[PDB]
């Protein structure tokens, strides 16, 4: 092929262009996110019964919608939490690679097939069905600064003025509120009720009869009369649209004559819907808008889209309103994919700047930095074409493969270079000479990385995904490059490579190059001396790789795993979780210490505090709160100690000196559709029978058990939430009947008064808005203001509540859940450092066996793929060195020979482990990618070395130990120049500290490790494999 | 209240008992009261701990206190099946004829939850059958809706 | 212009500073092997 | 998938206009084949359990799991799940005056499962340092507690 | 029985806030009638699967 | 494959059984379609001897 | 017009301005390839310029 090429210089320039061309239009239309869909789909259905206590919403709602979660296809695990503020989410988790769409249509259509088994309440709040695994990308905030302005009225001017252009703007799919819009809220007062012998029951009928709207028809008709010319719609009495037509309401007219009103008995208000939770962004009330990006949308261009939307809404708004822009993670994509792109072209000056090094020629470095953007741009357009994205994963890969780039067309040129130094030929004739030598090589060498590569992308779980993605864009990139190498390459080095006469090799030209030239001289003669002295005695060298094998297995067994490093985002997360029975004023005091803390203490590398009170990531009540803090831009926080990791300790130690709560802080994680992912989710379900108490019982049985092995368990600890006390209400028929009271009213009552009750909806402004009927605050708090709140009887004479009560104390839990419609209890863990999930997870299993009888024990989360992903490395591997041994053999034409190049695999792994073990990594899974660009790179130059001997001792019918040396000769300076290339483009990734460093770090430490080890023991021990090999066959 | 006061509470609602004589040791008020009134014994005798009542009552543990309604120990050992720690309520002096704020006794629960060993250890040191809840029923007319016929032979 | 020159100038040092490392290491284990045969 | 998606779509057009007596019961829309694959059963080898307990048993802790394992387009239950069945008499309920409507008055009563909110909900008061769910009325567990109604 | 604006309040600017986050979409037109009958049109690029 | 997810579902929920309760299979249409395939094997494999 | 009134397009008016847009684009594609795979079919940068 390569000659048809050489002939046709201008039939490969086109291809290059075309190939070009299909980049950059990729490059201007593909996608751009921090990550690609790694966790697998989740669907929430989310419902909410107001004034409701998780036991309630647990059997009325919860098991009735996953007893008709029946008939879904590629269902892997349902979870579901139940909470006493009347919410409940079921998590419906199914297979990867299950296109969420349908599975959401199929779960909406189960349930809609439900709903009439749910009572009127949960129907007219709503269920909704959500995509769970799809976090957000930003947040933004809306203060007040002014006037205080409640968060409702913020909350309603987001809903009202900045919901729709948010949503209409580009790249924005799911746009989600923090607050919730206006609302008719009705605070009675018990007294003036009594006043006038009313009841609520009273109130909700006379806004439900007085607030709907009328179907009354048209004023002529159909069937009309004959000679009638007007046809008009009539419009009766509608909804009611502000606080005084609410308050021009008849409820009752008094003997005497006059007539009651709501005004009177009834305090009206435009207020929230919820008041559950709050928000404060640095001690100021605030609203939130969640944006969520759209499948097939770039980040970046979507961020500053919203950025300019809310610019130009500046004019328009009250005085005292100014967005802050919490939680913003987009600038850290750019920073990472900046700084990738900057490794790229660096790497592509360096090769220019070694090919001149070592060949003292600019023609001839024209030709490798032509050769990789070619190569990358293609690489761009495969991506484009298999609906990829551009993002770290793909990034990483694409940098990995700069080296077998790099490596390709070095090999060409220098070989080209060589010939026609040595034999004096001209440029074409050189070209046709090394492509003849280089060209089944190259092939095998594309065939042999594909065996190596392709097999990590058929893993399974969320794992599968990352491999993929580097797994697909390494193989596009080599493939492409050995096209490349045979097409492009040859074309160039036979046209631009001006001839030079034979006999000068570089003796001469005075100066520094004239000083490289004699030194790298002296250097290979004496690597040739050392190998020639070498091969007189074989088995000296046999053993001492038998010790490097022993010291990789050895590092490989002590390096501890991960799965991905923790990056610094500039945000981190700090959660507040007080004890029982607390309440929400208390909970913001403790967030406003934290806050203070965090803008005086580390005034120096804080931006904000984002601070929810209502919503820990386990529990949703008074007792729990988080808080959002993001950081100044990394520019403005130099050094290791202003870093995330340090925060957050100095935090947590701070923490650890207040009272009456567990306030923690975490740095944002990896990939946030999942979780801490310690590869450790656990657990119990009362399989058979038991409630609430044997199950809690077993559980801390279980923690108690798991207490008293520390060195394989750590931190044990549940993620629920513990019972805490519950005022009964034991209400007696008897008496309520011998006094002529309606069971119902009284549950309305006691409902209405102390829980709330969607009565209907009002028209404000040009949106339809709720009307919530409550108590006034006052007659809620204690129950001794139970007895404040009296029923009509029949008789019409009032009655107390404390006619009939009977109240009480309990304890009961205010968060249920369950997994697979089975009551159960999660449990948190982590391995013990020093040993592996799968001893931990083996040892909670042996402890589970040890538990009453009715309990059982499952797996989610990670743990749940850590049981799939746990046995396909190894056969995956297996399949991929057998392929490549056959591969090999095939290029070689022997079933012996190919073993000289699967030993080289210890000398750089062995450097890749060295590497790891002293920064302090773990085999992550950029570590393992590294790890088979290393592997990939040393059997490249394993592959060249023993063809140019085995076609030495066959055509020129050269001996053994001749045709290594010269081999190894001719083989030296190609080695050098590309590891030195990869070396150097890699250097940044491991002394980089800011945005990325982790993953820049697990990169380059085991690639660097890699090329030096191999660099300088393959040139060593790859002759003796050779010589070994064919001497005993 | 106090530090060792909640991590008392703490303790018995637990179920720690190491805990609970270290803390006694360090002088705790063996009184603490929870936000809803309650206190260790009425913790251990919900969740039905004996050796912690025992240490309690060693310690100098009010028996017969009450919480913002009236339920002490005994109304929540009574209608949980707790036996032990009925007894050792009663042996260290327990009003078996309490009343709460809405006029109920332990022989109530015991009826209502059907048990009878409870109404028999109570009878035995003066369980008055005859005392009248705030509606006018007696532990002969809860058994007598509960269906429960030895009970309602053992009260009469 | 300022990033390309400075990274250009990193690397038109750091380039034979490297070389001289590798060729250094070989040297080494060369003598090295040269000793254990 | 899609035509399950289009006749689910065309059969919410309809439920408005079915009778709650339906709605209640639960129309369902499956991809099911016409021929049973496997058929399970479920005996005891010692004599005490009948069909039903067996039955029951079996569609409370096997069926709505197999409901579910990717496959599964129906499942039919060769028995029934437990109910309270109350077997009315109609001279004993002439002799004091009633009907199955006070009957069923009175469980749709009893037999509920209220909202009654919660001590310090929102919002607030300054000061407030207590928050309990309160708790009126429960689902009925019980024949005993089912004849205990009034 | 339901005046138009009534409708485009109730019905047709509630459910026009979601639809604009929908992939391969072109256009979308609404109507809202007197007879309270309502209609909301959607529109997607060509080689979009209905 | 259904049958083999169900049959290891029933697996996992047996233990948990009362005394007595025991599955059975009265009709499963698997079986044949393994032996079935398992005799044309067999039949293949004798024709490479022959 | 009056200001805060803007027009737009839809149905085939929308298509046909596509088009109007789409086809000066689609002249330079079609034209540079014939150029390219000329220079191909025939090794020259001169002849394709013809």
């Amino acid at each position: 092929m390569p000659n048809f090429f050489i002939d046709r210089p201008i039939f490969a320039w086109v291809i290059a262009i075309i190939i070009m061309l299909a980049g950059g239009l990729a490059i201007l239309k593909l996608p751009v996110a921090q990550y690609p869909t790694i966790a697998p789909p989740a669907v929430t259905i989310s419902a909410s019964y107001p004034g409701a206590d998780a036991k309630t919403v647990q059997d009325t709602v919860t098991q009735v919608i996953e007893q008709n979660m029946n008939g879904i296809d590629n269902l892997m695990y349902m979870s579901s939490n139940s909470d006493s503020t009347g919410t409940v989410q079921i998590t419906l988790t199914f297979e990867s690679g299950t296109d969420a769409d349908i599975a959401q249509v199929q779960v909406q259509n189960k349930l809609q097939l439900a709903m009439p088994l749910l009572p009127q309440e949960v129907q007219q709040q709503g269920v909704s069905v959500e995509k769970s695994s799809s976090s957000f990308l930003m947040v933004v905030g809306v203060i007040n600064t002014d006037g205080t302005m409640t968060q409702e009225d913020i909350s309603d001017y987001v809903a009202a003025n900045m919901k729709d252009a948010i949503s209409r703007t580009s790249g924005v799919g799911d746009v989600q509120l923090f607050g919730s819009q206006y609302a008719m809220r009705i605070w009675m007062n018990p007294n003036e009720l009594n006043k006038f012998q009313l009841t609520p029951v009273d109130v909700i009928t006379a806004i439900k009869a007085q607030n709907a709207q009328v179907a009354a028809g048209q004023l002529g008709g159909t069937p009309p009369v004959k000679g009638q010319q007007l046809n008009a719609s009539i419009i009766a009495q509608t909804r009611l649209t502000s606080t005084e037509e609410f308050g021009k309401i008849l409820l009752k007219v008094n003997q005497d004559g006059s007539r009651v009103l709501l005004r009177d008995v009834a305090k009206i208000e435009l207020g929230g819907e919820n008041y559950d939770i709050i928000a404060e962004f640095n001690g100021q009330p605030a609203s939130g808008l969640g944006i969520k990006l759209a499948t097939g949308a770039n980040a970046l261009d979507t961020a500053a889209a919203i950025r300019a939307e809310l610019a130009k809404m500046e004019p328009f708004f009250p005085s005292g309103l100014k967005i802050v822009y919490p939680y913003d993670t987009t600038p850290f994509v750019k920073i990472s994919i900046h700084e990738v792109v900057k490794t790229l072209v660096e790497a592509i000056i360096l090769v220019f700047l070694v090919m001149y090094l070592f060949l003292q020629n600019f023609r001839a470095t024209l030709i490798p930095t032509i050769a990789v953007p070619v190569v990358l741009l293609g690489t761009f357009a495969v991506l484009a074409a298999f609906g990829f994205s551009i993002n770290t994963l793909t990034m990483f890969g694409m940098v990995l493969a700069i080296g077998l780039l790099v490596d390709d067309a070095i090999v060409v040129v220098e070989n080209v270079e060589r010939v026609m130094a040595e034999e004096g030929l001209p440029p074409k004739e050189a070209t046709r000479k090394s492509m003849g030598q280089i060209q089944g090589a190259l092939v095998g060498i594309a065939m042999v990385l594909s065996a190596v590569f392709v097999p990590m992308a058929f893993f399974g779980g969320s794992t599968g995904a990352i491999y993929r993605q580097f797994s697909i864009t390494i193989v596009s990139a080599m493939a492409l490059s050995v096209l490349v190498a045979l097409i492009l390459t040859p074309a160039l080095c036979a046209t631009m490579l001006k001839p030079i006469a034979k006999g000068d090799h570089g003796e001469g030209k005075k100066g520094f190059f004239g000083w490289f030239n004699r030194m790298f001289e002296k250097s290979t003669h004496h690597y040739t001396d050392s190998v020639g002295g070498i091969l007189r005695s074989t088995g000296r060298y046999l053993v001492l790789y038998l010790i490097i094998v022993v010291g990789m297995a050895y590092l490989f067994v002590r390096l501890p795993s991960s799965f991905l490093p923790d990056e610094d985002q500039g945000v981190f997360m700090t959660m507040v979780q007080l004890p029982a029975g607390a309440t929400q004023e208390r909970t913001q005091k403790v967030l406003n210490e934290v806050t203070h803390y965090y803008l005086t203490k580390e005034k120096n590398n804080v931006e904000s505090v984002f601070a929810v009170n209502g919503f820990g990531f386990a529990g949703r009540g008074q007792n729990t709160g988080i808080a959002f803090v993001s950081l100044k831009d990394w520019a403005d926080r130099p050094g290791e100690e202003n870093k995330v990791e340090a925060i957050t300790m100095r935090a947590t130690r701070a923490f650890s000196q207040i009272k009456d709560a567990m306030v923690f802080a975490f740095n944002l994680p990896a990939i946030v559709e999942l979780g801490t992912a310690t590869g450790f989710d656990f657990e119990l379900i009362d399989q058979a029978g038991l409630g609430h108490e044997k199950l809690t019982q077993a559980r801390n049985q279980l923690l108690a058990e798991a207490a008293k092995h520390p060195d394989m368990l750590t931190s044990v600890r549940p993620n629920g939430l513990e019972d805490t006390p519950q005022f009964k209400i034991d209400i007696d028929q008897e008496k309520a009947q011998a006094l002529g009271v309606s069971i119902n009213d009284i549950n309305t009552t006691l409902g209405a008064a102390w829980g709330g009750s969607y009565v209907n909806d009002f028209i404000d402004r040009g949106r339809v808005k709720k009307v919530y009927v409550m108590s006034e605050a006052k007659y809620r708090m204690l129950p001794d203001d139970i007895g404040d709140w009296y029923v009509r009887a029949a008789d019409g004479q009032m009655v107390p509540f404390s006619a009939f009560s009977s109240s009480r104390w309990e304890y009961g839990s205010p968060r249920l859940e369950r997994y697979n419609g089975l009551p159960s209890m999660e449990i948190l863990g982590q391995a013990a450092p020093g040993k592996s999930t799968g001893e931990a997870m083996e040892l909670m299993e042996q402890l589970a066996s040890k538990l009453p009888t009715g309990v059982g024990y499952d797996w989610t989360g990670m743990s749940y793929q850590e049981r799939l992903s746990g046995n396909q490395a190894p056969s995956l591997y297996a399949i991929s060195l057998i392929v490549v041994f056959l591969c090999l053999a095939a290029l070689y034409e022997s079933w012996s020979i190919p073993f000289s190049v699967m030993l080289v695999v210890p000398l750089g792994v062995i450097g890749a482990l060295l590497a790891a073990t002293f920064r302090g990594l773990t085999n992550d899974v950029y570590f393992q990618v590294g790890l088979l660009t290393t592997i990939g790179l040393s059997a490249k130059n394993a592959i060249l070395i023993v063809e140019f001997a085995k076609d030495l001792m066959d055509k020129e019918g050269k001996g053994l130990i001749e045709a290594t040396l010269d081999a190894v000769r001719m083989r030296l300076r190609p080695i050098l120049m590309t590891s030195l290339a990869f070396i150097l483009g890699v250097m940044p990734l491991v002394i980089s500290t800011g945005a990325g460093s982790g993953a820049q770090n697990a990169v380059g430490t085991g690639v660097m490790g890699g090329m030096v080890t191999a660099t300088v023991l393959a040139i060593f021990f790859v002759p003796v494999f050779f010589v070994v090999v064919r001497r005993r066959f | 209240g106090s530090d060792l006061g909640k991590k008392l509470l703490e303790a018995a609602r637990a179920g720690r008992d190491d805990e609970v004589r270290i803390l006694m040791a360090n002088g705790a008020d063996v009184n603490a009261a929870d936000v809803v009134g309650w206190t260790p014994l009425h913790l251990a005798a919900y969740w039905g701990h004996l050796e912690i009542v025992e240490v309690l009552l060693k310690n100098g543990a009010d028996v017969n206190a009450y919480d913002t309604l009236g339920s002490t120990p005994l109304h929540l050992a009574a209608h949980f099946g707790h036996l032990e720690i009925v007894e050792v309520l009663l042996k260290n002096g327990a009003d078996v004829n309490a009343k709460d704020d809405n006029g109920i006794t332990p022989l109530h629960l015991a009826a209502n939850r059907g048990h009878l060993e409870i109404v028999e250890v109570l009878l035995k040191y003066g369980a008055d059958v005859n005392a009248q809840d705030k509606f006018g029923k007696t532990a002969f007319d809860i058994s007598i809706n509960n269906g429960n016929e030895d009970l309602a032979e053992i009260l009469q | 212009m300022l990033e390309l020159l400075k990274s250009l100038v990193f690397a038109v040092i750091m380039v034979p500073v490297v070389m001289a490392i590798i060729l250094g290491l070989i040297y080494g284990l060369g003598e090295v092997f040269n000793i254990f045969s």
